[PDB]
């Protein structure tokens, strides 16, 4: 087995790909990431029993929070223009943009790298301006994944 | 454009420099020093001379982490602009003056500066101190603070 | 692409516009904006699988809030009197005013200038008086817009 | 156009009048006043886009909030008995006491005076007793008006 | 009319009374008082207009709230005991203690003594035992009566 | 009767029962202590009056809840075992636990001693690990006795 | 009977298990620990009575909640993989990771050892990436165990 | 309209110049100076003279932000009063007045004075510090503060 | 009224000289004197006479606004009394018979004082200070506060 | 009651005087003091003496107000304990019986003393200031606090 | 087992000197001392003898309330630990030394140690402060504090 | 790699000396000291030398506790560097050169270092300081944190 180690989150490098490339899509400057793999969960009970009889878990998806501090205007662009193509003003289409996610991150003590890989991830909603008097903008996402294709290290 | 200084103090140095002789109040442009330009027995201006304006940095410029990419030091910075003159009343206009001058820049994209916002942020008095026997200085101040995004090469 | 890049807050300019004519409707100090398009989102799952099969967008708006401090008589009075007409008193009438809004935003560096535009903004309710014992007066607007009629670098 | 202009709260003038006669009922020392015209909005979708069809406004009415200080026995008493009337004790009939409202407020430069006037404003609850040890009595209304009978600038 | 004034909270004497008796029941120690005259409001919207086109109040109450520090021991077997009652344990009976409510305040000038009486206050929980180590016992009621039966000024 | 007077919450001593027995369960170390008798109130309206018709009491309970420091393994074998008996594991039956809950405690002069004692204490949930890094467990018990069995002066 | 005593967080060892081997799961660094066995509980009343009639207990589960600030590779793939397998990825599959949990914890005075085992807890998500900016990543698990299997002084 | 002056000392002195002989206690009017207009040994008044006021600056006047367009500080400016004479009686009567006299202008907006605020904050007693023995001046203090909308350069 | 003082330290002082003999604890009824009525050397009593109380205000007195009408300042006063004596207990005596002579007039609205509010807030014992060889005072004192609304005359 | 005292320090005395021969470590029984009662040069045992504990209130009492009946202050007391003897053992073992005697009384209900509470909340060790090379005395103290209700006679 | 000591320097200065040879970095196990120990023109070691490590509470312990029972003090404890040569290489491996020495004992629940807790919390350099001229000690400290349940008598 | 150091001084010491001479923007690359090497009447370069950077640690580290385990500290160290010549634009390029310097490694995963993070933090000017009169130095300083999980004992 690995070890279990500290993690200092500056390290953790995030992506965003494009699925029909697997090309990146410029985005930077991360304050908070989540990432939370999360399932509905159906527990059985009967007269038989005041113990849970079995359990089981559906509703699949990753959700993914993240809050930033750099614009990206490819990002932004993406995102309205849905999938395979960018635009500069909303688009009247029923598909959202699907955004592959990555994050690479060095444990403490360089012990392991973990790699934390998402697909599919939509955004309901995108902050475009978010201006406070004072102070640089800061963006917040909320969105979700299909399923997580890679959790493993990657050290080595 | 108007000064792409290296450092705060010659910063501030090369806006109050910049200004046109209209837009200060008394007769006769001031003369701007670093603090350290002059000896103390020598501080302030003669008779028959000018008004001195001096510029230096009083307390510790802040580099705070902009976010977990590294590539920025938010950088807020502080200055203290002294007035002295003979006169009680040419103090009082120099504060004017030096806060007109200054509230310029306000919101600067770095544009004309190195920096996203130059500003006064306070004023002090002192014309309380002067005793009132001998022919002394006057003086009077504007604090002002400096913030903007700085480059750390972390990712060259 | 553009590279990511901070904002400072202030640098934007906020205007909103009569949709009748493109003229403007005065308005000014703001202290908070915040623009969020927004769709609705729909995922289908079924027996066939634990993951997300679909997922598809609907209800298309832009979430704008605004924190402001200097009162504008000009539009609180287009509010009232709603699309193409000013009132002094509240309007019997179906027809809620319908702005576009405006925000240009030069970025920190000055490596882009990011224009956002957003079509027939409508607010369900106006602050008139938002009196608190010794501080000026601050408003608060929630309102929807229909869509981003424009999201780009407009440098050079 | 009247350019906007920052609002110092004090400067605001508010009164209540009996709406049968137009006389003044007295009422003082107030700590907040927030008054905000409001619709109920409908927004229309179908099938054949994304983006908001129509949207329309109904249910008109003017929100009321104040925190004061000095209680008013005219006011409470008023509110007692009813349109027309007065009484020192709870009264067993449906009509709610209607009040006339008028806020009067000079900008900060006295660029203009905004009058705001909302009438037969209803308040669901009145505070009595409202003691705190050590401290001095401080009331909430929450209340609403019909409408906006006046919102302008009454200066010269 | 009676000018409005401002109130020192410690100046009201609050007290309650059996309302089969006139008598007082003891209690003491109260920290926080309020009292709240409130109607139901009801509303009428057609679509002839977006204006409200009557309002009417019903389902009076006067809600009571009182954070008090010292423990009355009769006024919780009182409680327990119900109308005319009381009990040293709890009581399977349908009947809440009723009690009649006082409160009379000198304003802060002595310009008017504000009575407030409130008929069949009742109580749907009372705290019996609140600790709280390190610090004295402290006790909050929440409850309603059935109507004011009397608020004027009591002076002269 | 008695003059209401303030109470130390340390001089409160509290104890658990089986009321199987009247025997001690060992518990100690309270932190804090609110036992709250309450009914649920029913009020009557009707087109009569707008003032309240009756108000009746029912569905009887006593809010218990407790805030502790010192684990009692007694206390919680005894919650696990149910009525009459303990267990080293939850057990799969129908019956909780019912504690019988006594707190006596001397007013802050002794001028009386309350006596609270509470019958069939029930706890929906047990805490047994509250683990919090760098501090000394704490647990929180929310549960509800049948009926206060006595509330009296024990003194003398 | 055993002595109530206090407990200090720190002295605690928690682990996990395999349920098919009892063979220990890596993991690490936890910061809070709640274990919180419950039931739902239905109490019955009827018009013969205002006190509660009877009450009885059914849905056993254990609530656990865990904070912890070690990443465990081998957990994560252990959750993900689902009851007797590890996975990189999602898995498609109706069947979550079922863990055995034992908390082990010394009195602060030795004068007892708790031992707390839980078995098959099931967590409903799972945080992967917990950053924030300037801090080592912490993570929160909630889920719940079907029974206490052991609640016992583990000493001599 | 009474001051119109460049500088919150000069402002507050041309109040308190401005004040009718009817609207000071004593029988002579004082005379109102700046602090550094007498020197130290000289400072206070003589036998057979009038009261003298000293009027200064004490500590730092904020510049703060007022919104994002940049066009106006929310300036807060603070200044003390100093009364002095041989009659500790007439220092008594003085504060009573200087408080009096700038309690007008408490919530001028700009009309008789450059500011939308002056107001006495607070007031000291130093007669303890006056030496019983020796005929020696009596000193007694009113701390004002001062507010207002300022304007800057940014916008021209 | 019992004094109508002009300010609170000859408010204090005349409710000091107004207390009965009976109400001191020694033998002989204190003198009290403003702090500055005698010369230091000669501060305290000599042998053969009865004890002495010092009163003057020892920090800054606040005026809050009370609200936006500006009619008045909730003003709160601050003052020690300082008992001398040779006699360690004498002063203990003083000390106990000051705080329970001013707390009278605790919640007096304006019936004996100017005041809403005379209240000791603390009191110090400085009996360590006294130097064993020699005679020589013991020192011990009473802090008190004191609230009211005062007025502004801002509104004639 | 066991003290029945005046004061704090007399208070605090008594209960170490009152002290069992049997309850202090050392083979003699250390003498009680006020801090004044021994000049400075002979402060601290001689040799061939029992050890001196020096008491006094080395900071002010706090009045706080219970509720607005104004009955009773809630009082506390600060006192500090030194502990003076060459014997460096001595000392620490009269810093240990100091809390053990003056930790009894922690919830006294004005049983043995005129409080509620009586309680060590710090210990000082002073022993490193004892220089090496002379044979001067060894010091330690106990902080203790001390709480109440302390009776107002302002209802008489 | 290893300490049983009564005070906190005298627990720390065993654990010191408990410690292996083997686990001392330089050649020379260090002398462990109370500060007050040496004279102060001897304090730290000579040339060829080993270095020194002074033991001392350099501020007040803490004892709070742990529980409404009071049989317990939560009691924190607070040491500075010096170690002075005139290697400023061996006292920087001393710091190293003592840190890992102290870092056993970290969640001791009263095994080794009377404590539940003995941990360095922070450590000092002070080697800046060794005039380079001068043959002289090189200073460095480890800040230490210890935490346990400390028992009253209250309730015997 | 680059330090592997046993203390933070050194290990920065060790950065900056690793720096290539192309890193520096003067054209004699700086000689590295610890504060202590050198004495201060020859503190800082003489004529015809390269600038001279002194390092030490101004303040105390931090041992925070990084969880229940025990097994790591989250340590928190600081440490100021001085630059010193007699050319006033040397040290402010010295000061720039520092910053971007250390400002590599910000998020090591004790790649280069034995740390997570080492940062600049702040900057400071001294340059106001030194008498114009005179030759002599000119100061400025940068501000580093450094930040890493270090290891304990507990578990070995």
């Amino acid at each position: 087995a690995t070890s279990p180690e500290g993690i200092w989150s500056n390290s953790g490098a995030l992506t965003f790909e494009d699925p029909a490339d697997d090309s990146e899509i410029l985005f930077a400057g991360v304050r908070d990431v989540t990432i939370t793999p999360a399932y509905e969960h159906a527990e059985l009970y009967t007269i038989d029993s005041t113990f849970r009889d079995e359990v089981k878990r559906y509703e699949h998806n990753v959700n993914v929070e993240i809050t930033y501090a750099k614009f990206s205007l490819e990002f932004a662009q993406e995102w309205l223009g849905g999938p395979g193509a960018t635009a500069t003003a909303s688009q009247d289409d029923s598909d959202p943009m699907k955004f592959n996610l990555e994050n690479v991150t060095p444990s403490a003590s360089g012990g392991f790298e973990r790699t934390t890989a998402v697909e599919n991830v939509v955004f309901p909603e995108l902050p475009l301006d978010s201006a406070t008097y004072g102070e640089y903008e800061e963006y917040s996402l909320t969105g979700s994944g299909r399923s997580v294709t890679n959790l493993a290290d990657t050290s080595g | 454009a108007t000064t792409s200084a290296s450092h705060h103090v010659q910063a501030i140095i090369d806006l109050l420099e910049a200004a046109p002789d209209a837009d200060w109040t008394p007769t006769q442009t001031p003369t701007v020093k670093r603090y350290w330009d002059d000896a103390q027995s020598e501080r302030g201006p003669g008779a028959d001379m000018p008004a001195i304006l001096y510029v230096w940095s009083p307390t510790t410029s802040s580099l705070d982490r902009f976010s977990m990419d590294g590539d920025v030091f938010d950088q807020n910075d502080s200055i203290e602009v002294q007035a002295w003159s003979f006169d009680e009343t040419e103090v009082e206009q120099l504060q004017g003056d030096i806060v007109q001058i200054l509230s310029e820049y306000l919101d600067d994209n770095e544009v004309q500066t190195p920096y996203s916002d130059v500003a006064p942020t306070g004023t002090n008095d002192f014309r309380e101190q002067t005793p009132a026997r001998t022919t002394g200085h006057y003086i009077m101040s504007v604090e002002v603070e400096t913030r903007g995004l700085s480059e750390t090469a972390k990712n060259a």
